[PDB]
């Protein structure tokens, strides 16, 4: 039950990390519509209190 | 967090956002009125200049 809790808690960024190549737009290009998206939520929380 | 992996899981990448002939129109209708917008000002700008 240790390892199958540790496998389950590593496996949803593995699944992403076995796959990397780092000639990648599609990665670059999800990772900046993460970022801003992150950005913005942010930005409002603090602001309007949203 | 994942619909934009799975728009670039998609089968065919090169008719992916292939647009419509509507947009196509459009896109000739307004810049024909951009042009004939800035006509019409440049003669009133003529006009009143003398």
């Amino acid at each position: 039950n240790k390892l199958q809790s540790q496998l389950l808690s590593i496996e949803k960024e593995v699944e992403e990390y076995k796959n990397f190549r780092p000639d990648d737009p599609a990665r670059k290009t999800k990772a900046l519509l993460q970022m801003v998206q992150q950005f913005a939520v942010d930005f409002e929380k603090r602001i309007e209190g949203s | 967090s994942e619909l934009l992996a799975n728009l670039y899981s998609c089968g065919d990448q090169n008719t992916l956002m292939e647009e419509s002939a509507e947009q196509a129109q459009r896109r000739d209708e307004m810049l024909r009125m951009y042009h004939a917008l800035k006509e019409a000002l440049s003669i009133i700008g003529n006009i009143n200049t003398t």
